[PDB]
């Protein structure tokens, strides 16, 4: 049900490759340089970026390229996925 | 609206007075016209026969003293339908052999041929053509908007050289005449220094800075300086482009006496008098040596005024009304005024073997008496 | 030239929602703060809106 | 061996201040190195300048002159806001209660001068005075006695071989020669508008393969009284141009396919300049829509002049990410937030889109609150990737209050009033009132709405209204009426160029003073009443729930003298059950314009519209609701609704009149074909614009019975139609747009009429 | 229709102005404004209508445009 | 006014002040000071023209006049007055339109006084935390914040509705870094949690929730 929505979109932009130039055993710092920074961090402890590709041209679908990453204590990478849903 | 007008306005009339007895004798028109705009087109003579011309349209010629024409050639070109494109003549017609030279303000200089008026030739130029073509042992050069003082043969019609000048930002309409001597040639500028080139080969050699411009530049700078300067015994009596006048050197150009008593129109010289226009009417005049100052009349005082010209014992001079403002060659009242046209002097006059003639705005010849 | 209501004063910021803070459950911890920050207590007694008189001081001698 | 300062009343600044850099320190022995220091002390600081210091004795003056200070602005100016002239005084190192000091007169003075100068009046005369007032203040008494305008007098150009100069000039702003009944730009001298004049000319020129031309100098003359000035250019025009393939070049994250498909060409073909800006910017719009923000796009050409050809290389290059983090406001003091967020098209979190936020800035500006919208894109601390735009805005006053009064002749005395409120409570919403009465009208309004009823742009309208007209020319048609009541609407675009709107209302009506004439008398007859149809003493009552239903169009290329595009319309409406006149009607209205040639110079324009209208219950649609046609809207040549039939008034056997009275089937079509001036000037002949024509019309009853009737110019014929043709024109007065036109009728039908002259103002349809 | 040419003053406003409109029956007027220096744009005017049949010969006007 | 014995018109200024009527008031005391800008009352001058300026109901001139005065004695035994004056002039300024006598809501018009004001009265409150004019400006401190708070609330509940279901947990994020103690976040949590369950993110609306039935 649909008569007139403008565009809608969300942060922290997303190609392919670009994921997989990042793996297991990264600090913040290669990985922000890879990625840009992340546009939500939980800020409730457990230092974790969460990156969010969702893009909604309107009347149809609603694209969330999910992707979320935890680091080390002291920033390291150990454990990812990612998400298309 | 019309209450939208604020300036330093003028005298009206000048004290009426008429020892002599000034007149007219005929009064011929050759078509509009001049107009508003600004020019140089000045009518010139030749041998009992005169020539005129026109901001828009065509040429003709005439009796020295009949008034009656002789032929009329156009100068435009059909364009469409009922258009026939103007030809913007807008340099002072002059006058040398079996010929004579128009500069249009399109970079086309032309040149007629006397008896029949045909075009012996036509040549492409640089800038835009304004000053007054004048003749020099086959090279009739010309200055133009650009500097660039190129230097063009009759027969041929081809240039011959270009000697490039400067040129400020913002400028005045100045276009200095030329002026012979010896083979060299010296000619005012737009800067405000005079140069001096050799005809043969446009090389010049020698330099002087003598004065200084209008605009944002405050030296004495509202001073129509038709910048043709006048030599005599070699040293030139180049007065100042814009009001620093001086006297000058054949070879050096050095300072002879810089007296900052001008701001000028142009001028003449009778052996030791010497007669500007002060920019602001201010009539006067000095002696050939230097510094003085016989007398001064300025009640004339803003009106617009046209570079005089000797006649006879008296200075002739236009104003913006069509009047004549007879004055003694020396002091200096008004020995003669008188009416005669109404559409408005721009121009200036030219005497030549007792013939006196003026253009006007539109119904140009008059031939004063 | 709209606003004559806060220029004579009233007593309008007065009675203002006092200020709590919430408390952490177990497991996370509620984000550090900085910045805009109300000072501490350091009590007095300069009274409130009309009961305080706003005037210039003396001379100043 | 001087101790002791000295300070003859300072008067102003502080003692110490002045002790600072004195030689007559305590314990320091004075020689004449006291002298110099106590002299460039003096100097140094500035503030005054009188200083009398020798070897004397024990004593040691150092005096002091107070010129300053100032507080007083004297005028002056004739055509300038003084203010503006207060501010740069400001800029300048003046200003009201400071210290001033003469070497400020020439600086002020000059300054002031070249702005006249730039303004144009190159003559004026500053006057600085001041008159020493007691002891330390002084007047500022300025006189400004300026010239008038030093206006242009020609544009000439040397060497425009391949064109004329006139249709160059044209396309240029500081026009020549202002007529006086063409007035489209009106001249002057703006030394910065020069500029721009010399960058659309080079341009003109480089859309048709002058590749190598190139201007090379510029003259501005003066004429000896600063009345006249003149203007020159020299150029080189060169020669045309080709081209052989692009050549785009550089690191774009891949990203090549759609480029290429992007940069296609037919070769051989003449250089084109702005072809060459669309095709960068719509790169510079792919890579936006990618999500990069600042692109790049450069092209250098590389010409073979001996083939006539340049192959043209493109350079570009992405750049970066550069995300929004939170888009904040300054500015809107009595306007809602809200409001200015959902006027946006940047959503916060998301990748920076450049044309994104600039469309934003767009429309805020559009949205008519406002006067002054500027915008920037500042940067976090720290982080490289995160900006936060800001938006400067200056609301202004919007509402507005009328009152008016009169009275006339044939008309009583005048009232009018109304509460114009465009943005109550900066709340979005709007609200109005009207009125005027003089004796025979009583209109009356009331206006809400919300032009924000779903967080999308689905609008919503109240209305409410009082309307009594009370003619009374005793015979003509003059039913005189009193009706009311009120509807609310919708509306809500699906594609920036359709729209939709579906409104409900209602309706009261209240017929009077009937006159004797068959057609109403035939309505009424089938509403059920049995009026004696020999006396108009009448009156008649009515109540119904409409409905109504819509759509809009528009794809004009420009929105002032349209050459390309269309408008369609559409209108319908039903009376819902439970009414008292079943009925409807549907109206069709449509603009049509096609450029028969590629340079939009020669333009068909074709117009038509249609309707119809019918009862449902066997009850004739109330004649209140009637279709016309006629009038130099839709069939020109006519007086106003001159077509259709005429009534029939009943004895007191039948006649007939000539006055129109309308009915429900309309259909009216038109032809046009655009055509330039042949007789004006280039100067401005881009601003009129004509065309010849040849239009239709017709009207008809349908349920006239054509049968008893038959003494009578038949109506229930569906084919009178009436044809015209002729020409008129099109141009901006110094009073208004205004279309002229003059045609002649060939064909008509009895009773109709003809007005050969046609005067109308701004056809802005 | 009809309207003036630029006029206006200091710290006021002048305006002479014309009327007509291809609007209500026809509307030919004549008339002026005068604004004071913050809100208030108003002046006088002269009317002439064309009520149906005949045309209306006079009508005065008064106005009041009070931005606020 | 006429030139008269300075002294005489102070008295009479500070006289007429005391009755109330500004305007005249006003323009004696400008003229006493724009007569002998370097008398011994300038300074009294400057206090009671801030007054009255503040008084009469038009703020930019009085700011100025602040400014003013600070830069002239930076340091003075009185400055104190200056800042609280300079506070309520701000404050003063936040609530602005034709709104007086509606009492209709004022919460997020432009906020750019608001937090010029918290800035000023906390310069205040730590400098000279002796002063009289204490308690007042912490009271209207703890009114500007929240104040200040229920402008991003307004926000991120728009955005609620809009759908930036990014922008709003990012925008109460911050929020609740800066003002944890207002009304507002108690009274937006509701909305951080509902958009992380937006987002499919549940393994933090659950903690949201935690905190939220915490209090």
């Amino acid at each position: 049900r649909v008569v007139y929505r403008p565009d809608i979109n969300q942060g922290n932009y997303l190609t392919a490759n670009d994921v997989s130039k990042i793996r297991v055993g990264m600090t913040q710092q290669q990985v922000a340089y890879a990625l840009g920074t992340p546009l939500m961090s939980d800020p409730f402890g457990t230092n974790t970026w969460f990156y969010v590709f969702r893009q909604q041209p309107g009347h149809e679908g609603v694209t969330q390229q999910t992707l979320t990453l935890t680091f080390n204590s002291s920033g390291v990478l150990t454990n990812i996925d990612n998400k298309p849903a | 609206f019309n209450s939208e007008e604020d300036v330093v306005k003028m005298s009206p009339l000048p004290t009426v007075e008429n020892q002599f007895t000034p007149t007219t004798a005929w009064s011929t028109s050759v078509g509009s016209g001049i107009g508003n705009f600004y020019s140089n087109l000045h009518p010139a003579l030749a041998d009992n026969v005169v020539y005129a011309a026109d901001r828009a349209g065509l040429v003709k010629a005439l009796n020295a003293d009949d008034g009656k024409e002789i032929w009329s050639v156009s100068l435009a070109e059909k364009d469409g339908w009922f258009s026939k494109e103007p030809a913007l003549l807008s340099g002072g017609v002059t006058v040398s052999g079996g010929h004579v030279y128009i500069g249009s303000e399109k970079a086309q200089v032309y040149a007629l041929n006397t008896s029949d008026g045909t075009v012996a030739w036509q040549t492409k130029v640089a800038g835009e053509a304004l000053s007054r073509p004048v003749v020099s042992d086959g090279l009739v050069l010309i200055h133009t908007s650009n500097g660039q003082l190129q230097a063009l043969n009759e027969a041929d019609g081809a240039v011959k050289w270009t000697v490039n000048l400067d040129m400020p930002s913002l400028s005045l309409r100045g276009e200095s005449a030329p002026t012979t001597a010896f083979g060299a040639a010296v000619v005012g500028g737009d800067n405000g220094r005079v140069s001096a080139v050799l005809m043969e080969q446009g090389q010049m050699i020698w330099q002087q800075r003598i004065s200084q411009a209008t605009g944002s530049t405050e030296i004495d700078r509202l001073s129509d300086v038709d910048t043709t300067p006048v030599v005599v015994n070699g040293v030139v009596f180049a007065l100042a482009y814009n009001g620093n006048l001086t006297a000058l050197d054949l070879r050096s150009g050095q300072i002879m006496w810089k007296r900052e008593l001008g701001s000028v129109n142009d001028f003449i010289v009778d052996g030791n008098r010497i007669y500007l226009v002060d920019q602001n009417d201010r009539v006067m005049a000095l002696t050939i040596d230097g510094g003085v100052t016989l007398w001064t009349q300025s009640d004339l005082l803003h009106r617009l005024l046209t570079s005089p010209v000797l006649y006879n014992g008296n200075l002739v001079v236009g104003d913006s009304e069509g009047y004549l403002h007879w004055i003694n060659v020396e002091d200096g009242r008004f020995v003669a005024q008188q009416k005669v046209d109404s559409s408005g002097f721009q121009t200036e006059p030219v005497a030549a073997d007792g013939k006196l003639l003026i253009q006007a705005k539109d119904g140009t010849v008059y031939s004063i008496t | 030239s709209r606003y004559k209501r806060q220029v004579s004063g009233d007593e309008a910021y007065l009675e203002a929602a006092p200020l709590a803070e919430l408390h952490a459950p177990a497991g996370m911890i509620l984000p550090v703060t900085s910045g805009d920050y109300a000072i501490p207590v350091t009590n007095g007694s300069g009274a409130v809106g009309k009961a305080l008189d706003i005037r210039p001081p003396a001379q100043p001698l | 061996v001087v101790k002791d300062i000295h300070f003859e009343g300072l008067q102003r600044v502080a003692v110490g201040a002045a002790l600072l850099s004195m030689p007559v320190r305590t314990g320091d022995t004075v020689n004449d190195e006291d002298i110099s220091n106590t002299i460039r002390a003096l100097f140094a600081t500035g503030n005054f300048e009188d200083v009398r210091v020798l070897r004397d004795g024990d004593t040691l003056l150092v005096q002091v002159k107070e010129r300053p200070t100032i507080a007083s602005i004297t005028f002056g100016n004739k055509s300038v806001k003084d203010d503006m002239l207060k501010q740069n005084l400001e800029a300048s190192g003046v200003r009201v209660g400071e210290s001033l000091d003469r070497t400020t007169i020439a600086d002020i003075e000059k300054g002031l001068e070249d702005f006249y100068y730039s303004v144009g009046k190159y003559s004026a005369s500053v006057k600085a005075v001041v008159t020493p007032l007691p002891r330390n203040r002084v007047d500022l008494k300025l006189v400004f006695q300026e010239g008038v305008s030093a206006e242009i007098q020609q544009i000439n150009i040397v060497g425009n071989h391949a064109f004329t100069t006139d249709e160059l000039i044209s396309h240029f702003q500081l026009r020549d020669e202002v007529p006086w009944w063409n007035v489209v730009g009106d001249r002057k001298y703006q030394k910065q508008k020069l500029a721009g004049d010399l960058e659309t000319l080079r341009s003109y020129y480089l859309d048709r393969g002058y590749a190598r031309f190139n201007i090379d100098s510029t003259q501005v003359s003066l004429t000896p009284d600063k009345k006249g000035i003149y203007v020159t250019v020299n150029i080189t025009e060169g020669d045309q141009y080709k081209l052989s393939g692009v050549e785009v070049s550089g690191n774009l994250a891949g990203h090549s396919a759609e480029i290429e498909q992007l940069t296609k060409i037919e070769p051989g073909e003449l250089y084109n300049g702005t072809k060459v800006t669309k095709m960068e910017d719509d790169i510079k719009k792919l890579l936006g829509r990618y999500g990069y923000a600042y692109p790049r796009v450069q092209s250098m050409p590389e010409i073979n002049d001996a083939d006539k050809t340049v192959k043209l290389r493109v350079n570009v290059d992405a750049g970066n990410r550069f995300y929004v983090r939170k888009i904040r406001f300054e500015g809107n003091d009595t306007s809602k937030d809200a409001v200015l967020r959902r006027e946006m098209r940047q959503m916060e979190g998301a990748w920076l889109g450049s044309d994104l936020v600039d469309q934003g800035k767009e429309r805020l500006n559009r949205l008519g609150f406002f006067e002054t919208v500027d915008t920037d894109t500042q940067r976090v601390p720290g982080s490289p990737d995160q900006v936060d735009v800001v938006y400067k805005v200056k609301e202004r006053n919007t509402g507005s209050f009328n009152f008016g009064i009169g009275y006339g002749t044939e008309s009583g005395v005048s009232f009018q009033a109304g509460v114009q409120q465009d943005n109550w409570l900066g709340t979005g919403y709007a609200v109005g009132i009207n009125g005027t009465k003089n004796d025979y009208q009583t209109y009356a309004e009331l206006s809400v709405t919300n032009p924000y009823f779903t967080v999308d742009g689905v609008s919503l309208g109240g209305r409410l209204f009082y309307n009594d007209f009370q003619a009374d020319d005793a015979d003509l048609s003059d039913y005189t009426n009193k009706s009311y009541g009120t509807d609310v609407t919708l509306g809500f675009p699906i594609n920036e160029y359709n729209s939709l709107r579906a409104g409900l209302g209602y309706v009261h009506n209240s017929l009077s003073n009937m006159q004797p004439q068959v057609a109403m008398w035939r309505y009424l007859y089938s509403m059920g009443e049995h009026p004696s149809t020999s006396d108009q003493d009448n009156s008649f009552k009515t109540d119904d729930f409409t409905f109504n239903y819509g759509w809009t169009y528009n794809k004009l290329d420009r929105g002032y003298f349209p050459t390309d595009g269309s408008r369609v319309n559409l209108t319908g409406k039903v009376t819902i059950p439970g009414s008292d006149n079943e009925y409807y009607k549907v109206t069709l209205d449509t603009a049509t314009y096609v450029p028969i040639d590629d340079d939009h110079k020669w333009v068909v324009l074709g117009r038509t519209r249609w309707g119809y209208g019918d009862g449902l219950g066997g009850k004739e649609m109330p004649f209140y609701e009637n279709f016309y046609a006629g009038g130099s809207s839709t069939v020109r040549g006519f007086q106003s609704n001159t077509i259709g039939p005429k009534a029939v008034y009943f004895p007191h056997d039948l006649c007939k009149s000539d006055d129109a009275v309308g009915g429900n089937a309309m259909a009216v079509a038109s032809l046009e074909f655009i055509t330039p001036t042949p007789f004006i000037s280039d100067k401005y002949a881009n601003s009129v614009r004509t065309s010849f024509f040849w239009d239709m019309g017709t009207v008809w009853d349908t349920n006239w019975d054509s049968s008893q009737y038959s003494g009578y110019p038949d109506y229930s014929d569906p084919s009178n139609i009436r044809m015209s043709a002729g020409i008129a024109l099109q141009w901006m007065s110094p009073l208004g747009p205004l279309v002229f036109s003059y045609a002649q009728p060939f064909k008509k039908y009895d009773g109709d009429k003809a007005e050969q002259f046609q005067f109308n103002c701004g056809k802005t349809w | 229709c009809d309207v003036g040419k630029s006029f206006s003053g200091k710290d006021w406003k002048v305006t002479a102005r014309a009327g007509l409109g291809y609007q209500s029956r026809m509307l030919m007027s004549v008339g002026l404004n005068a604004e004071i220096r913050d809100n208030v744009r108003f002046g006088l005017e002269f009317e002439k209508s064309a009520f149906g049949k005949y045309n209306v010969d006079n009508a005065v006007n008064a106005n009041f445009r009070y931005s606020f | 006014v006429p030139d008269n014995p300075p002294n005489e018109i102070y008295a009479t200024a500070q006289q007429k002040l005391q009755d109330g009527n500004w305007r005249q008031a006003i323009t004696q005391l400008e003229a006493l000071d724009n007569r002998y800008p370097f008398g011994p009352y300038s300074q009294q001058v400057q206090l009671d023209l801030i007054y009255a300026y503040y008084k009469n109901a038009d703020l930019p001139l009085a700011q100025a006049a602040i400014d003013r005065f600070i830069r002239l004695n930076p340091t003075h035994p009185n400055i104190d007055y200056v800042m609280y004056m300079r506070g309520l002039t701000n404050m003063a300024l936040d609530d602005s339109a034709l709104q007086g006598f509606f009492g209709v809501d004022r919460s997020d018009r432009d906020p750019q006084h608001a937090r010029a004001a918290f800035s000023d009265f906390s310069k205040l409150v730590r400098g000279y935390p002796n002063s009289q004019y204490t308690t007042d400006a912490t009271k209207r401190l703890v009114f500007l914040k929240d104040r200040l708070a229920k402008y991003e609330y307004s926000v991120a509940e728009y955005y609620t509705e809009r759908g930036a279901w990014v922008a709003v947990v990012n925008r109460v994020e911050g929020m609740l870094r800066d003002y944890p103690d207002t009304q507002a976040t108690r009274d937006a949590l509701p909305l951080m949690e509902n958009a992380y369950r937006q987002m499919q993110m549940n393994a933090q609306a659950e903690k949201v929730a935690k905190i939220i039935a915490a209090n």
